[PDB]
RNA sequence: AAAAUGUUCU
RNA sequence: GCCCGGAUAGCUCAGUUGGUAGAGCAGGGGAUUGAAAAUCCCCGUGUCCUUGGUUCGAUUCCGAGUCCGGGCACCA
RNA sequence: CGCGGGGUUGAGCAGCCUGGUAGCUCGUCGGGCUCAUAACCCGAAGAUCGUCGGUUCAAAUCCGGCCCCCGCAACCA
RNA sequence: GCUCAACGGAUAAAAGGUACUCCGGGGAUAACAGGCUGAUACCGCCCAAGAGUUCAUAUCGACGGCGGUGUUUGGCACCUCGAUGUCGGCUCAUCACAUCCUGGGGCUGAAGUAGGUCCCAAGGGUAUGGCUGUUCGCCAUUUAAAGUGGUACGCGAGCUGGGUUUAGAACGUCGUGAGACAGUUCGGUCCCUAUCUGCCGUGGGCGCUGGAGAACUGAGGGGGGCUGCUCCUAGUACGAGA
RNA sequence: CCUCCUAAAGAGUAACGGAGGAGCACGAAGGUUGGCUAAUCCUGGUCGGACAUCAGGAGGUUAGUGCAAUGGCAUAAGCCA
RNA sequence: AAUUCCUUGUCGGGUAAGUUCCGACCUGCACGAAUGGCGUAAUGAUGGCCAGGCUGUCUCCACCCGAGACUCAGUGAAAUU
RNA sequence: AGGACCGAACCGACUAAUGUUGAAAAAUUAGCGGAUGACUUGUGGCUGGGGGUGAAAGGCCAAUCAAACCGGGAGAUAGCUGGUUCUCCCCGAAAGCUAUUUAGGUAGCGCCUCGUGAAUUCAUCUCCGGGGGUAGAGCACUGUUUCGGCAAGGGGGUCAACCCGACUUACCAACCCGAUGCAAACUGCGAAUACCGGAGAAUGUUAUCACGGGAGACACACGGCGGGUGCUAACGUCCGUCGUGAAGAGGGAAACAACCCAGACCGCCAGCUAAGGUCCCAAAGUCAUGGUUAAGUGGGAAACGAUGUGGGAAGGCCCAGACAGCCAGGAUGUUGGCUUAGAAGCAGCCAUCAUUUAAAGAAAGCGUAAUAGCUCACUGGUCGAGUCGGCCUGCGCGGAAGAU
């Protein structure tokens, strides 16, 4: 019960929280852009931007499926690039965390997510009926790949978590 | 817990549990937990067994639950006399004869599977033996 | 407190005269709800599908037709 | 002394033995592990 | 016939 | 004499054999008034008692001295 | 868990009353009156009718179950 | 022409109370206790997910499983309605062990002291009060400990009769009302001279082979079996100290 | 009072066993003669939509029976005249 | 509360400790104004509680004196079976 | 003065004890209340039974009171309880159904009996004619059920956001296909039995049916098999069918209506057998042959536990030396990398190779802050016979604590 309460509190906190050097596309900075949710690049192994009709460019992360499809369809809108100067904030990590649902696992996970210097923008949550598998996607904001890795490691360390990835 | 989502009838007769099973072979998986002992597996028990075996395997390889608790077992509350109609459905059971494969399992080593089924067996009220996917 | 105390009086359906049973004309061979038995030769199907003898003789059950239905005939002997 | 219905070799150094018709795990390596059937 | 009230300190 | 406990934003308290600290109030700063209350917004705004040690890294663990709160012993 | 009654717009009540028409008062919102808030005036929005099944042509309505409520009787030794 | 629907239709035409009750019955049927049962209860054990820094198993023990006991709440209605007296207290107890203390021991997350848990062990012991009818409980202060059960929830031909459970009266409540309430309140007859068993005592008769008086033996039976504190060992072992 | 099951393959068969219905309706919803064949699904097509009506194919009684259920029903007992 | 189930309500008093008593709260299951309400001196073989005194009520029984009980003599029942 | 005070007589009756077959059908003793009053008491009177009287309790009205007593109606009525008296012989039930202001009563039918009549009537079995839709089975149907397939239809997201609609995606996902179960109220199947009809044989005292007289009974019980209910609890409960008891003794089951065996006309100091037994109590094997247990199992119990012990076919290592002890090694690239704070076989993650090799895992457990260290697998000797571990079943062990 206590665990549940804690989890609830964490969720509430998250909700409350929720409430241009970044990407230099092809040797010309300050281009209207945005990270795509299909797969969200931070310091990723190269990126590629699809020049959209509206809302400028959509950055996809290099070797993406959607990006590949786009290329196949029409290569001329696509532009390869560098990940600029590393934007001060450098937001956008969605972290999918699969875990075995006992009475007080989700709460624990939430707790572990907190304390670490991570801005929790959103928390999607559900228990899968295929077993009793708690699965959760935390939309979080953080400043580096190393930091992300560390966070992942921390998450793993809570033994009830089966696997944690993007 | 395993339970029929919908039914024709809420209350079922006791019946009897004589005979052997039809679900006798390890149809789907590689290994099987075959009920030697006659009885009735409640839904809860089955669930427990599943938990034990899944846990044991560590979600490596697939597991089947051949028996389904489709029969509603009623009870009367305490300080209630014998008349006044048939009692309410407290839980659901699967009548297990000798032969019924209860769980099948693949995607694991044999030893591991056996271990899992030991744990599973502990949970269950009926005597159970390990079996394999026989050719024909 | 139940709400299932009810049941009807049993109507005594079924076969009154069986295979090779000698019947007088008028004798009910079968009582039934449907034409679970159909009227064969020298057998009448009453308004409640009661099969009765239209002649004196031995009762004779027989599956007939494409639908494979039980016809009760009477073999005039 | 544990005294169980079920006595088991809890390690490799645990040794089952019947004394006065009583199954007993006795272990050199760990005296916690020593058991009895009762 | 019916028409209540006016945040504090300047 | 000896021990044990406690010493964290202004101030109430939260977090401990180790991962850069929060909740309330209070405060700020804006809109706005003469300034306020109200209303509307936005915000940690900290010598974790000082000094050393241990460590790949200390609020926390070991000292070392302080301070307070105990609980013990002591009869010139 | 035995007998009835109820769960409807933010609140309270009607409707159910024998399926097919969502109404009344207060509140809310937008105007107006005023110096300004009241009161008053005008206009407006609002409801998967506890939930889940079911019966149906169709359910708020009929029926079942479950969730919460309100009565209630729970005794004689 | 009858929701004569209690539907083989008692009349055209009919509801309650009784603790003021009465008669005839019933253990065909309840309350009491016994019996059978064991859902529940309590006590065990099986699995071991975890917790326990590490480590399932010192201690815990999820999800589940299997038993025992008869021991709570119940089920059944077999015993008793030509009476088997009910709760509690008192007085005497007696057995069981599932031991609370005392004795022995294993493991310990056992340094010592103190504990925890498990095994064995029933010899003896095993609280006075306050409140309440209470058992129980809570509280006070003890105690080595304040065991848990059985015994007609032991024991009313032993006592009590505070409670429940007649007749009076009242309150609250429901009932139009008589009245009614595991609601309350005040008041309210507890009989028996022991035949038999049993038991505690205590004699007579005969026997034990001739008798009598003594003294014995001891088959067997009973009783008894509790424990504190203080001091020494030694402020020694142990412990960084306490 | 009726339907099923309980009911142990004739009938029958209890329980304060488990399920639902009836206390009618219809002068056509009866009689007969002639004819017709369903639910659903796909593709298409005025408003027309997941759902009205019309094309054809698949479908083959899944439907219908004035109402409960069971047994029946294409020779239709179903639906038209 | 002669009323209050939940309930030994909570708080205070009284006690070493108070399900009773007194006082107070008000959340009156379900008080209430002539089937009267709330007060009330006096009264009561009235109910409840406390205190002093007093005590074999008790700790925890002891002895003693008488009437029975026991033995003898006389008379001589009873329920029950 | 006073329904004033205290307190005798007098009236009363609060407490206690006694007594309860009493001294007494309400008293005694000790106390206790009133004791000039609505007091008390004598004598006589009046009030009468649904009537009186009642400072009200249903109190009192002659030891009697929610309707006095006595007599009569009157032998009220009693579906209830009890009881119902000599003998022998034959037959011999029921505790069911249906209805019942009925449920413990009663009525008709079923069964019992006595009587008369009647057919090859009935029963047994054998061959034929049948209908079943239960057991079982099955899953096309009704539902339900797990998995795999391809997948409309939703959801997410990427193109685009007015859309067309395109792409896809470890999201869900109906229909359809393949495999899997389950069902009292499912059946594209389907027994045994039972039931009905026929023919035939022997048997059987007509055993069958009809009518008529007389009933009884309509509380059943346990045992078996099939179920419902309950908890696949009850000597529970309600049904079906047979048995027994009821109404049935004898023998066995220690004792034990209903279990087993077996139907007592009488008698016998004859014999044979049934169940069950055969060392002694206690009638008969201390019988025979081959095995098993060792627990007093037998002579009470489960999950689970365990080199308990027997039997079976089959398998791996085995005098190219096993298994177990005993003696050594158990290395190099190497700190594999990576990921971490560190990780050097051993927080973990990922490759998991080769080399020198007799053999040595990028390491199975312990161990460190990590190294180190200590065992292991694997290896060679040492040693000289089998050993290892399933799975089969037999019997056993623990699990296994209660009260005289
Ligand atoms: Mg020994
Ligand atoms: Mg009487
Ligand atoms: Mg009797
Ligand atoms: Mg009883
Ligand atoms: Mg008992
Ligand atoms: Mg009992
Ligand atoms: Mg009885
Ligand atoms: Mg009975
Ligand atoms: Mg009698
Ligand atoms: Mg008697
Ligand atoms: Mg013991
Ligand atoms: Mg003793
Ligand atoms: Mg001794
Ligand atoms: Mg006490
Ligand atoms: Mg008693
Ligand atoms: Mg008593
Ligand atoms: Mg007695
Ligand atoms: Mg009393
Ligand atoms: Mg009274
Ligand atoms: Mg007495
Ligand atoms: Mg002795
Ligand atoms: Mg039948
Ligand atoms: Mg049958
Ligand atoms: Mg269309
Ligand atoms: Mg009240
Ligand atoms: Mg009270
Ligand atoms: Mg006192
Ligand atoms: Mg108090
Ligand atoms: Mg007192
Ligand atoms: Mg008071
Ligand atoms: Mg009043
Ligand atoms: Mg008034
Ligand atoms: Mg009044
Ligand atoms: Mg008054
Ligand atoms: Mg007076
Ligand atoms: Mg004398
Ligand atoms: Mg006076
Ligand atoms: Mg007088
Ligand atoms: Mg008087
Ligand atoms: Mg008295
Ligand atoms: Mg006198
Ligand atoms: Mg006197
Ligand atoms: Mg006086
Ligand atoms: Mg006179
Ligand atoms: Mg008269
Ligand atoms: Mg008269
Ligand atoms: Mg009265
Ligand atoms: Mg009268
Ligand atoms: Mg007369
Ligand atoms: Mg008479
Ligand atoms: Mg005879
Ligand atoms: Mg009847
Ligand atoms: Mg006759
Ligand atoms: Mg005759
Ligand atoms: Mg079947
Ligand atoms: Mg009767
Ligand atoms: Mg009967
Ligand atoms: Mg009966
Ligand atoms: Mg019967
Ligand atoms: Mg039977
Ligand atoms: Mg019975
Ligand atoms: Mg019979
Ligand atoms: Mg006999
Ligand atoms: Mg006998
Ligand atoms: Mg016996
Ligand atoms: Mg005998
Ligand atoms: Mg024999
Ligand atoms: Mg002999
Ligand atoms: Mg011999
Ligand atoms: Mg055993
Ligand atoms: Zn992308
Ligand atoms: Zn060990």
């Amino acid at each position: 019960a206590e665990e549940q309460d804690a989890a609830a509190l964490k969720q509430l906190q998250q909700k409350s929280y929720t409430p241009n050097g970044r990407v230099v596309v092809e040797g010309v900075g300050n281009l209207m852009h945005h990270i795509a949710r299909c797969c969200q690049p931070i310091p990723g192994d190269e990126i590629v931007g699809f020049i959209t009709q509206g809302r400028g460019i959509s950055v996809h992360r290099a070797d993406c499926e959607q990006l590949a499809e786009l290329r196949s369809h029409a290569p001329e809108r696509i532009v390869d690039a560098v990940w600029g100067e590393s934007y001060s904030a450098g937001y956008s990590l969605v972290v999918r965390v699969v875990a075995n649902d006992r009475s007080g696992l989700l709460r624990d996970i939430t707790t572990i997510l907190a304390n670490e210097k991570v801005n929790v923008l959103g928390v999607a949550s559900r228990s899968d009926t295929k077993q009793q598998l708690a699965t959760i996607d935390m939309t979080i904001e953080i400043y580096n790949l190393q930091v992300l890795g560390r966070v992942l490691g921390k998450l793993n360390q809570v033994p009830d978590v089966i696997d944690a990835r993007r | 817990m395993l339970q029929p989502k919908r039914t024709k009838f809420r209350k079922m007769h006791k019946g009897r549990n004589r005979g052997l099973a039809q679900g006798t072979d390890v149809s789907f998986g590689s290994f099987g937990l075959k009920a030697v002992g006659r009885g009735r597996l409640t839904a809860r028990q089955i669930e427990a067994a599943r938990r034990a075996m899944t846990r044991a395997v560590k979600r490596q390889g697939k597991i089947w639950i051949r028996v389904f608790p489709d029969k509603p077992i009623t009870e009367k509350p305490l300080a209630v006399r014998m008349g006044k109609g048939k009692g309410n459905v407290e839980y659901w059971v699967a009548l297990i004869q000798p032969g019924k494969v209860l769980y099948e399992m693949d995607g694991v080593p044999e030893e591991l599977a056996r271990e899992a089924f030991k744990l599973a067996a502990a949970k269950l009220p009926i005597k159970t033996t390990f079996v394999t996917k026989t050719v024909m | 407190s139940t709400r299932n105390g009810r049941d009807s009086e049993a109507k005594r359906l079924g076969v009154k005269r069986f295979g090779g049973e000698s019947v007088l004309a008028g004798s009910i061979i079968v009582r039934q709800r449907g034409t679970k038995f159909h009227a064969g030769a020298n057998v009448g199907c009453g308004r409640d599908h009661t099969l009765f003898a239209k002649a004196d003789g031995k009762v004779k059950f027989e599956v007939k037709g494409p639908k494979n239905r039980k016809f009760i005939s009477i073999e005039a002997e | 002394m544990k005294v169980r219905a079920s006595v088991k070799k809890l390690c490799r150094n645990c040794k089952i033995v019947k004394r006065d018709g009583v199954i007993r795990v006795i272990c050199s390596a760990e005296p916690k592990h020593k058991q009895r059937q009762g």
